[PDB]
RNA sequence: ACGGGAUAAGUGCUGAAAGCAUCUAAGCAUGAAGCCCCCCUCAAGAUGAGAUUUCCCAACUUCGGUUAUAAGAUCCCUCAA
RNA sequence: UUUGGCACCUCGAUGUCGGCUCAUCGCAUCCUGGGGCUGUAGUCGGUCCCAAGGGUUGGGCUGUUCGCCCAUUAAAGCGGUACGCGAGCUGGGUUCAGAACGUCGUGAGACAGUUCGGUCCCUAUCCGUCGUGGGCGUAGGAAAUUUGAGAGGAGCUGUCC
């Protein structure tokens, strides 16, 4: 529950505009919209910003630090882009590319298959340098803290969705 | 009709070239065993017990003794899985049904001639 | 989509393809007519209203039901139609596909189809409780007296009374049933009946309303 | 009609004569079968000789059960007796010189051995 | 049989207290022969008494009260799905 | 839900262990189901959690409570309900009067140490549950079809490809 170092949240050419409680991502790559908060008044001088804290309640103050941390991911991703490098591997059951898509030959009864998402560029080097841009921690940090758990390397071979900063472990083989 | 209704239909899926006979006969029948490889046919050789009453449900049973083993079969009278029927032969009979030679083997399971 | 209805006669045996046999059961549907066309904000609820088998005309000194009554004529000639029997209503079906004072054919249908017929059991009586239910009995020697009566009826003096829900005996009767996910087999246009696999709910003329399934 | 405590022949040349019925496998709670079918037993009387004898626990394959059955054709098969036949875990029998007539419905039993082993089939 | 949901168990993911972080104190999804909808039957005595269509309408006549009366019912009778 | 202790209700009677037939609620779950987790690569074994919705053999051997066994099964659960239910069934058993043995008792007799045998009443008044009708009413009357407030029922599996 230590998180308050850094508090700033400070805007930058993208425009951090208000819909009310909602607040718009705008500006050379924006037109993304989502609610701060309510009582976390939020406000840009001329292009410094940061979460007024009115009272630091424990309900305000975390809620401080949710809208300044998840402005701070806007500002980084609809921006920038919240890109995320990443691996994979699949082994002796055909898990096989597909451009946009994949296929594993698990070899069950039906072979089964895989696909690629929508709105964030999943921009594939050399086929094991996937680069997930997007816009924010909560939802596509999510699709990169979930893409690592949608078919993880198992340890005692090591076959599955690593990150670049990712390791395979072993176990106690032992039917 | 409100009563010929039925056979008015079914006289459609009916057969019509069999022959006719009574039970107590001797009987060859070719028939369409259709196994996994061909539609091959095979004759049994029996001897009737029985059949019933009309339409579809005439329908008909025949006996024979493999290796002293009483087997009977019992067959559709309309059914497309025949090839062809042969009267070998026939037998005063008595009854119209025959259920008393279940049991008999041998010169115990005689029979006439017409 | 595609109800229908008929009373059924018969069961029979039919050698479809493959020499297969198939036991099958004769329904004749006919005179299948529209008699209303319900609707969702005049009637509540989108839907139509259908008569089967048309009867004897209005007439005096009825002292049967073969003829009709003032209204029944009154409802028969909205359309123009003739003195109905059996008449009942579908919200499955497509309504504005359909048209008042139709005269919906078996051709709708046609072999090698899904359907859930309903209609009614037969009804017998009334009746013990092993019959009208699956109870297995108790002995009849080893000097028993528990024949074919049940036994308990409940819990003990702790609850000093009897649950509802509790398979006594009583009236069996026909009532209703959904049978369900049945074939159709071959559909005849000049005496108009079907032909469905297997057996349905009801005696010998009787009545069956019948409609595509789904599942 | 089949069911346990009931007394089954076999036709086969493994060293048994005549069994009688422990169970009828299949699901919990199976109770009949009829010709298709896989069983176990116990030998009341077993031949001179032989492999199998008498006193001892088997399992089996059903023939020509009195019973006898109805197929796909709408048509009829019976008998005027049963008989059992002993095998080894394998679809493999004991004895191998078959007796009397058996039915085709085995096949699909996967016998098609011991019907290659057999006489007539039917 | 499911198919959905909301869900569990849970499982993957950003925040200020308690100046990092992180699988409900806000996510996301998820998923149980759990729930709910899924389906089947009974159900307007559901004393609230629903809804539609049709048909009736006392001539007298507070159309009351009458004989009647009509839509309509039943009495009776031949039967059984 | 053990063996007990207290002696309140019941001795002008609340009258029987078992088993049969029926059930019916729980969970502190046996199967299935899911997840996680291990001296788990999956399985394994095991573990923790979610889980009660359902389901949970048949014979042999002891009145015996009971356990042991033979075959299966996905398993072959634990409990609660006057040790679930006898104005629904049997009574095997125990308790009746006979008799026998062993032991003890001077003996009458006792034990329990056993054994053979030995009589289970009720026309349902109320509530209650299964159904069945009658009555009446639903601001006009009659026929038919109807929406559904809700209520009930339903969901087990394993196998081959």
């Amino acid at each position: 529950s230590r998180v308050g170092k850094k508090i700033i949240d400070i805007p930058s050419d993208v425009t951090v505009t208000f819909d009310g409680n909602h607040v718009t991502v705008k500006g050379p790559k924006g037109e993304l919209s989502r609610t701060l908060n309510e009582r976390m008044t939020f406000k840009q001088e001329e292009n410094t910003i940061e979460v007024v804290r009115p009272s630091d309640s424990k309900e305000d103050r975390t809620n401080h630090g949710t809208t300044r941390a998840l402005l701070n991911n806007m500002v980084q991703g609809v921006s920038q882009g919240y890109v995320k490098v990443l691996e994979l591997v699949g082994v002796g059951y055909r898990a096989q590319m597909q451009g946009k898509d994949l296929i594993l030959n698990v070899g069950y009864s039906h072979p089964v298959e895989i696909k690629a998402e929508e709105n964030i560029t999943f921009s594939v080097e050399k086929n094991t340098v996937v680069k997930v841009e997007g816009i924010s921690k909560e939802q596509v940090g999510a699709l990169a803290s979930n893409i690592r758990s949608v078919r993880p390397p198992e340890p005692y071979k090591g076959k599955g969705i690593r990150y670049q900063g990712e390791y395979v472990r072993r176990k106690e083989g032992k039917t | 009709t409100n009563h010929k209704l039925i056979e008015a239909v079914t006289k459609s899926q009916l057969r019509t070239d069999l022959p006719s006979f009574r039970p107590g006969d001797t009987l060859r029948v070719h028939v369409r065993i259709i196994e996994g490889t061909r539609e091959r046919i095979q004759v049994f050789e029996g001897v009737v017990i029985k059949r019933r009453g009309g339409g579809v449900s005439e329908t008909f049973t025949v006996r024979k003794i493999s290796s002293g083993v009483g087997v009977e079969r019992t067959f559709p009278l309309h059914t497309p899985k025949i090839e062809k029927i042969e009267v070998k032969r026939r037998g005063k009979v008595r009854r119209a049904k025959l259920y008393y030679l279940r049991s008999l083997r041998g010169k115990a399971a005689r029979i006439q001639e017409i | 989509t595609k109800g229908i209805l008929g009373r059924k006669i018969g069961m029979t045996q039919v050698f479809g393809e493959n020499g297969e046999l198939i036991p099958v059961t004769v329904v004749e549907a006919k005179e299948n007519v529209v008699l209303q066309k319900k609707t969702v904000e005049v009637d509540g609820y989108n839907a139509i209203q259908v008569g089967f088998e048309d009867k004897k005309a209005y007439k005096k000194d009825a002292k049967s039901n073969k003829y009709a009554n003032k209204p029944a004529e009154g409802h028969a000639k909205k359309a123009d139609a003739a003195p109905k029997r059996f008449i009942r209503e579908f919200r499955n079906v497509d309504v504005d596909a359909y048209e008042v004072g139709q005269e919906v054919s078996v051709d709708t249908f046609v072999a090698g189809d899904v359907i859930d017929v309903t209609g009614v059991s037969k009804g017998k009586g009334f009746q013990g409780a092993i019959k009208r239910h699956g109870q297995s009995r108790g002995p009849m020697s080893h000097g028993s007296h528990f024949h074919r009566a049940p036994g308990s009826v409940g819990m003990a003096s702790d609850a000093s009374r009897v649950f509802k829900g509790q398979k006594m005996p009583g009236r069996m009767g026909g009532n209703t049933v959904t049978v369900q996910n049945l074939e159709v087999v071959q559909v005849d246009t000049e005496n108009k009946v079907i032909l469905v696999k297997g057996n349905v709910p009801g005696p010998k003329k009787g009545l069956v309303e019948i409609r595509t399934s789904i599942k | 009609m089949i069911q346990q405590e009931t007394r089954l022949k076999v036709a086969d040349n493994s060293g048994a004569r005549e069994v009688l019925t422990i169970k009828v496998l299949g699901g919990s709670g199976r109770k009949t079968a009829n010709i298709g079918d896989v069983i176990v037993c116990t030998v009341k009387n077993a031949t001179p000789g032989g492999v199998v004898k008498k006193g001892d626990v088997v399992k089996a394959v059903i023939v020509r059960t009195k019973s006898g059955v109805r197929r796909n054709d709408g048509s009829y098969i019976k008998f005027d007796e049963n008989a059992c036949v002993i095998i080894r875990d394998d679809k493999g029998p004991r004895g191998t010189r078959i007796f009397g007539p058996v039915a085709r419905e085995l096949r699909e039993g996967n016998f098609m051995k011991i019907v290659s082993l057999a006489p007539e089939v039917l």
